[PDB]
RNA sequence: CUGUGCG
């Protein structure tokens, strides 16, 4: 028995590191003989390793002794309160800074997750608790996924475990000590581990009970005969019913001249009648504030200079005097306008009275130079200078100062043109006799009719770009005025030249919140004033032209209608309105009504749609801007949908597709939060309190009364009497009929169909720790917010085994495309199939999918599936029912505003339905803290289950119909919409029996509403134009839906690093060329995004976008390809003899000399040597001195910008827009780029340090692809700013051989360049050698081969090797992307004139 | 037999249809497609008179 | 302990 305990003793002896704290604790240990206190030292010792290793690694002093937070407050001297009381790992004492440390080791990732989580939300607990001492303290946690350590080797530790493990191969431990639970907590902690059914199922008599809820008056078990039998008779029974008027229908014929009539009467009582386009663009032109700013006919710089300095100094807090410093710089400013405004240079920064000083705000000139004298004065008091030697001392400090403070850093001051002369020794009676004697600025809160307008409102023709170059000053001007400091005339101001003028935007509160501006100018004083939110007028900053074109493209796919041309400028007017519109006032509620719109135009053009669709569409509109889209809407739809057009359907509903989805543009945030919040609260309650399960406080361990009014609720979801009963089916009803899920079960089962923290024991409830907590969120978008139920990691654990089970089940369907990308192809070809024969096509949406779903349904239709090949399925089912008694943690925001609300109705109005509940909880003392009920399926967090339901519901629905009528029904589910595509014979009977298909359709109606799959408003049956997961098919063919796509470009714009941002919109205009959108639309979409960088003052590099492509890059090219366009078009000499070469080398490689095997060290030595070297082993002549010293400045050369080694190692490591595009301009201004030092500078130091040498020239193409060239004679002579220079042509190289790699040899060929309703669905024709397995392919090995050391750190034949060779070293792209980050695109739909016009290479 | 027996430009039209080189359209929409040009704008190709 | 960058 001892002789294992002998020889580990030995063991730890020999092996152990030599230590003096370890050397006690060891001596110890060995001291004592009984087994189990030999297992707790031994863990000691352990765990005290690890604690030491972790203190050595995090410098901070180890607390040995247990000692508290108030133990290491008082042996400080710093008396606290009662607080938390907390004993860490360790701590560090640096003046008021404590460092604190936590350490722990976990085996399971939830436990250790679950760890985690409590650790920080502790540390949070004693930061907020220290803060209210004024002591800052910082967190660490160490929480170590194994056993490892620095002090004793790996196998003499793994030997040390499996010892341990053999000693508790014995009894007398058992049956001494280690109860059952803390002995099976302590193996666990000692094991090393897809079900887990190693449980404590104690489930008591209310599993059972549930279980028989979803047996009883459930067959399952019929026949094959019988259940066509009872279905033929329900329909006859239905059918009757319907044909009496007992039962309501729901769908109507489609009257195109009714559903117009129906449209326009919307808000008959708020819109008048119908308007002509000329009324429109009157009072559209003087609408509101920010239009009549538009339309309105309106119509060196030492203080600019000054004002720029100043501002960089500003934050780095030259003195600390902060009113007194921004004193001295006003008065600066004032010194520098007045000495502008002598020489020749009128009033610039000006606007009466006022002036733009530094921190972007207005400075009043009275109080400016108050405060000047009363500072001179004061400063005079003490004591000779004559009132102008001490200010012109101090300006002189100062100035000092800032000049230091931007030499140390690089700044250059002479860099920003100041001409220090303004300094002048008579500089206090200067600034005295200062008198402008201006209109006053105000903002004027709550403004009158448009009468009082400075100018004239409305000159503007709807066909220039001027209105949208306003509006992006415009927006631009607010999304500055996001980024506003605000440090202690107070009101802030930025400033948007236009024209000849420069109107400033002036607003006194801070912050991204929506605040109040006012448009003001130098010449008349105050020009608008409108209350507007910042964060929201983003997609208009610089798409001046990206708006036009897309106008310009909308309205040529109509211009060739023949009879739209008398009529044409009106749309093109009506368009152009619409969209300046939802720019200029980005409000939830236009959103809203383009996505109806979308509803109303797909419901247009088919044979039968909603009865309440209408009342879908309509959505409550306010502030009379909104009223005047809807007028828009309503007069372009009566033009482009008159009843005298009948010719090109497609492209009219194309076009009014595309106006519908113009919604994108307005950004899919929330306006504010609070109230979208208790909105979605109000979708995820409202069905609970109308059904009656709305159980409060759940009381984890379940109380007898809670689950009785469980197992009720889950018998009064089964009833849902069909249409056998008295008053008939209650529609839209939560609950599912025993009859109706008995067919369902039974003909799935015969041929028809498919023909301290972890948990130790688990009931009917939960697992013992919790009943599946889960926290309701909402998630963003366009039309209405959706609902989100994040929950902690072991209710995602179950969730994973629950949706994984159910997409195995789907899977071994055919049936459904949710996350099977070959089926939803399959669909896609079987939808176009369907639509190019004019077969009818119901395009189903399901209302209310995840509010009215139950997790008891899914249980209950488990329950009576057979599975013919018991564990597995009663671990699934105790899941489901977890799932079921789930708790739902009320945000703490929409409790909060509840209660205020009931504060003010008890102290100080036809209150909503929650609002009654919050008041009929609160009055009785219980706050709602968390809602379980039966009736909530997880938006999301049951998908799969979902998606298995939905599949084998329509397809026992489309069996029913099928068996009824005689006709197939294909089906096609994501989980909340469908597609059902209808065979010959239903088209016929449709085109034979109106009638009768109604009828058909009302009985598909009624038997989903059977089931829980209430058939929403929205849905369409049509034989011309199919939607299914938004996409549109109209002939075959595919709706481009050109507008989504250009939103989705002018929105994503991220405060990542400028080439990822790069990658990412070279993708999204890579989606946007493959659906519909033309070229050159494109084009100005990437223009954009290059001004949106060039104004963050970002050098613009040749590896960021090409914006001069001509539809050949996208369809067949890579991302890498279009750089190489973009650099073939920068050297179109020197690129040349690079592709002969690599040509030659292609030539040579692929089925050639051996070269590849050594062509992986080649690219490793210096760039410029290897470019001559390999072009003299071709033979090829290599390229000139003067065409092989251009080269790119790279930022990130060193190291990557510091966005508050290779990178390829580290892209497999896996607020709002507007804040995102702050970030990015304040980044990219601040210390971004870092040095060969380890030291961070601004990229002015950057471009300065160029501009300190005789070498670069700075040669821009067209746009500013700002490549340079750098001569050779100071290549890295003696550690110049060079460094950030990388060659040009050894980039152009690497990339053309990677993308010759991956798409063809035909790139290498010398590029030979040779109606806008044409399309040709291409495929992008490539031999690849990268196949689309490449997850972690050989890539790794490759890694590990050439990289061991970059494998072991950041880090967990075949034609291979050289993709990851030419991005190691070839620092210019990642060139490997498309397949492990972003996803590449197939089936091009381009338009074929745009091909025509495209480049060709051999 | 190319096809669904529709007016390519009205989705309406039924009855009386002229034939294209890939589908079918109505009598007033070749009048009124007649009126523009002679491609077809549907399958780009002139439409037979 | 921060950006001054649209004619
Ligand atoms: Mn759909
Ligand atoms: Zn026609
Ligand atoms: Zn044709």
């Amino acid at each position: 028995m001892e002789e294992d305990i002998a020889c580990v003793k030995d063991l730890v002896s020999k092996y152990l590191a030599n230590n003096e704290r370890l050397s006690r604790q060891k001596l110890a240990f060995l001291v004592q003989t009984e087994p189990r206190m030999l297992l707790m030292e031994g863990l000691k010792l352990l765990s005290l390793c690890i604690e030491v290793d972790s203190c050595n690694a995090n410098g901070c002093e180890h607390n040995s002794e247990d000692k508290s937070v108030e133990r290491i407050l008082h042996d400080h001297g710093v008396l606290t309160p009662s607080l938390c009381f907390v004993v860490p790992d360790g701590y560090k004492l640096t003046g008021n800074v404590l460092i604190l440390l936590e350490c722990f080791v976990r085996s399971s990732p939830a436990n250790f997750e679950q760890k985690y989580v409590e650790d920080f939300k502790k540390l949070e607990q004693l930061k907020e608790d220290l803060k209210s001492v004024d002591i800052n303290l910082i967190p660490l946690i160490d929480g170590r996924t194994s056993f490892y350590n620095e002090q004793i080797p790996d196998w003499v530790n793994d030997k040390l475990r499996d010892t341990l493990f053999s000693l508790l191969k014995y009894a007398q431990e058992s049956n001494s000590l280690f109860e059952e639970s803390e002995y099976s907590r302590l193996c666990e902690s000692l094991s090393m581990t897809e079900s887990l059914n190693a449980l404590l199922d104690n489930r008591s008599n209310h599993y059972e009970e549930v279980i028989a809820s979803c047996h009883q008056g459930i067959n399952n078990k019929l026949t094959a005969h019988e259940v066509k039998l009872q279905i033929e008779e329900e329909y006859q029974v239905f059918r009757n019913r319907l044909r009496k008027g007992e039962i309501e229908g729901q769908f109507l014929k489609v009257e195109k001249n009714q559903l117009l009539n129906e449209f326009n009467n919307l808000y008959a009582d708020k819109v008048a009648e119908k308007d002509s386009v000329e009324h429109l663009t009157h009072q559209f032109k003087r609408a509101s504030p920010i239009l009549r700013f538009l339309y309105a006919n309106i119509s060196e710089c030492q203080m600019q200079c000054w004002r720029s300095f100043l501002n960089k100094v500003k934050s780095m807090r030259i003195l600390n005097t902060r009113r007194k410093l921004l004193l001295i710089f006003d008065a600066l400013i004032l010194l520098a306008s007045k000495h502008d405004q002598v020489r020749k240079k009128p009033l610039r920064g000006w606007l009466g009275t006022c002036f733009v000083s530094v921190n972007d705000r207005l400075v009043s000139l009275e109080s400016t130079k108050k405060d000047l004298k009363k500072w001179v004065e004061r400063r005079q008091q003490v004591e000779c200078p004559s009132k102008n030697q001490i200010l012109n001392s101090i300006f002189q400090k100062t100035i000092s100062k800032a000049t230091t403070a931007l030499r140390d850093v690089g700044i250059s001051v002479d860099h920003y043109k100041i001409d220090m002369e303004v300094i002048c020794p008579d500089g206090y009676d200067l600034i005295m006799d200062f008198d402008v004697s201006g209109v006053t600025p105000t903002i004027s809160y709550q403004r009158s009719e448009e009468e009082a307008f400075p100018y004239i409102m409305g000159d503007v023709d709807l066909l220039k770009t001027t209105d949208l170059e306003r509006l992006s000053s415009l927006s631009l001007a607010l999304v500055n005025s996001m980024k506003t400091s605000s440090t202690v005339k107070e009101a802030y101001c930025q400033e948007f030249s236009l024209g000849e003028t420069e109107f400033q935007l002036i607003y006194q509160k801070t912050g991204e919140c929506s605040k109040c501006y006012a448009i003001n100018d130098n010449r008349v004083g105050e020009v608008c004033s409108f209350y507007a939110d910042p964060k929201r007028y983003f997609p208009a900053i610089f798409s001046a032209e990206v708006l036009q074109t897309t106008v310009s493209t909308m309205i040529s796919w109509i211009e060739d209608c023949n009879e739209l041309e008398e009529q044409l400028d009106k749309i093109r007017s009506l368009t152009k309105m619409i969209l300046i519109l939802i720019l200029a006032h980005p409000s939830k509620r236009s959103q809203k009504l383009l996505q109806n719109l979308r509803y109303f135009i797909m419901a247009y053009v088919s044979d039968y749609y909603h009865k309440d669709l209408i009342d879908k569409v309509r959505e409550e509109l306010i502030t009379d801007v909104e009223f005047l889209l809807y007028r828009l809407l309503r007069t372009l739809m009566g033009l482009v949908l008159s009843e005298d057009v009948k010719s090109m359907m497609t492209n009219r509903f194309k076009f009014i597709l595309n106006i519908s989805y113009m919604c994108h543009f307005i950004t899919k945030e929330t306006p504010d939060r609070l109230t979208d919040q208790i909105k979605c609260f109000e979708k995820f309650l409202e069905p609970k309190v109308k059904f009656g399960h709305v159980s409060i406080n759940p009381a984890d361990t379940a109380t007898e009364e809670e689950l009785d009014d469980m197992v009720y609720n889950a018998k009064k979801f089964l009833s849902k009497g069909g249409c056998t009963s008295a008053k008939g089916p209650s529609y839209k009803k939560p609950g599912v009929s025993k009859k109706y899920l008995s067919l369902l079960t039974s003909s799935f089962n015969n041929g028809s169909l498919f023909k301290q923290e972890s948990p130790q024991s688990y009931n009917s409830v939960g697992p013992d720790t919790g009943r599946l907590k889960f926290s309701l969120s909402y998630k963003e978008q366009v039309g209405g917010n959706r609902e989100l139920y994040i929950g902690d990691l072991r209710t995602k654990m179950f969730t994973r085994l629950i949706e994984d089970y159910f997409e195995a089940l789907s899977s071994q369907l055919s049936g459904s495309c949710l996350n099977n990308e070959k089926e939803f192809e399959n669909a896609i070809l079987s939808m176009k199939l369907n639509v190019s024969m004019a077969h009818v096509s119901y395009s189903m949406d399901h209302s209310k999918w995840g509010p009215m779903m139950c997790p008891f349904l899914f249980l209950t239709v488990l329950q009576n599936l057979i599975f013919l090949s018991i564990k597995g399925r009663d671990y699934l089912s105790t899941l489901l029912m977890w799932h079921m008694h789930k708790m739902v943690e009320i945000p703490f925001n929409v409790v909060s505003a509840m209660m205020k609300s009931f504060i003010k109705a008890q102290l100080g109005t036809k209150q909503s339905i929650t609002e009654d509940f919050f008041y009929s909880n609160f009055q009785i003392g219980v706050v709602p803290s968390h809602i379980s009920s039966i009736l909530d399926m997880g938006q999301g967090i049951l998908h799969n289950t979902s998606d298995f339901y939905a599949l084998i519901t329509e397809r026992f629905i489309n069996y029913a119909i099928s068996c009824v009528c005689g006709g197939t029904i294909d089906a096609y589910t994501s989980s909340d919409d469908q597609i059902s595509l209808f065979d010959q014979t239903l088209t016929e009977l449709l085109h034979r029996d109106p009638e009768e298909f109604r009828a058909l359709m009302e009985f598909h109606y009624y038997m989903s509403d059977q089931l829980n799959k209430f058939v929403s408003p929205k849905s369409v049956i049509g034989r011309f134009v199919a939607e299914f997961k938004s996409r549109f098919f109209v002939w075959g063919d595919e709706v481009p839906l050109l507008t989504k796509f250009v939103a989705a470009a002018l929105h994503n714009i991220k405060c990542k690093e400028p080439h990822q941002l790069a990658e990412t919109i070279d993708t999204i205009v890579d989606q946007s060329v493959a659906n519909g959108v033309p070229v050159h639309l494109c084009n100005l979409i990437q223009i954009r995004t290059l001004s949106l960088l060039q104004y963050a003052r970002y050098p613009i590099d040749p590896f960021l976008l090409n914006c001069e492509t001509d539809v050949r890059d996208w369809v067949d090219g890579n991302r890498s390809y279009r750089i190489m366009r973009q650099i073939e078009g920068l050297i179109p000499d020197a690129c040349s003899k690079i592709r002969s070469m690599l040509r030659r080398l292609y030539n040579r490689l692929k089925t050639g000399q051996l070269h590849e095997e050594f062509t992986t060290n080649y690219l490793s030595s210096e760039h410029l040597s290897s470019l001559k070297n390999l072009c003299e082993l071709l033979g090829v002549e290599p390229p000139s001195e003067s065409d092989l010293e251009y080269s790119w400045l790279n930022l990130a050369a060193h190291h990557p910008l510091r966005m508050v080694i290779p990178t390829i190692v580290k892209t497999i490591q896996n607020s709002s827009i507007a804040s995102g595009f702050v970030g990015l301009c304040r980044t990219l201004g601040s210390k971004c780029v870092r040095g060969p030092n380890k030291e961070n500078l601004y990229i002015k130091s950057i471009q300065s340090l160029i501009t300190g040498t005789q070498g670069i020239e700075l040669l821009t193409n067209s746009i500013g692809v700002q490549y340079w060239r750098v001569p050779l004679g100071l290549r890295n002579k003696s550690e110049s700013v060079v460094s950030y220079f990388r060659p040009l042509l050894w980039d152009y190289m690497c990339i053309s051989l990677s993308t010759a790699i991956e798409l063809g040899a035909w790139v290498l060929g010398d590029p030979k360049t040779t109606n806008p309703c044409d399309y040709f669905p291409l495929k992008p024709t490539a031999s690849k050698l990268l196949e689309d397995r490449v997850g972690l392919n050989h890539i790794i090995h490759s890694l590990r081969r050439l990289y061991p050391s970059v494998f072991e750190k950041h880090i967990l034949i075949k034609f291979l090797d050289l993709c990851v060779a030419l991005d190691v070293n070839c620092e210019a792209l990642s060139l490997v992307s498309h397949i492990v980050k972003w996803k590449r695109e197939e089936h091009y739909i381009v338009l074929s004139s745009e091909l025509r016009f495209s480049h060709t290479r051999t | 037999h190319l096809g669904p027996q529709f007016c390519k430009s009205c989705w309406a039209e039924n009855k009386g249809l002229v034939e294209c080189n890939n589908h079918y359209l109505c009598l007033n929409c070749l009048t009124l497609l007649l009126g523009v040009s002679s491609r077809c704008p549907i399958c780009k190709m002139p439409l037979p008179t």
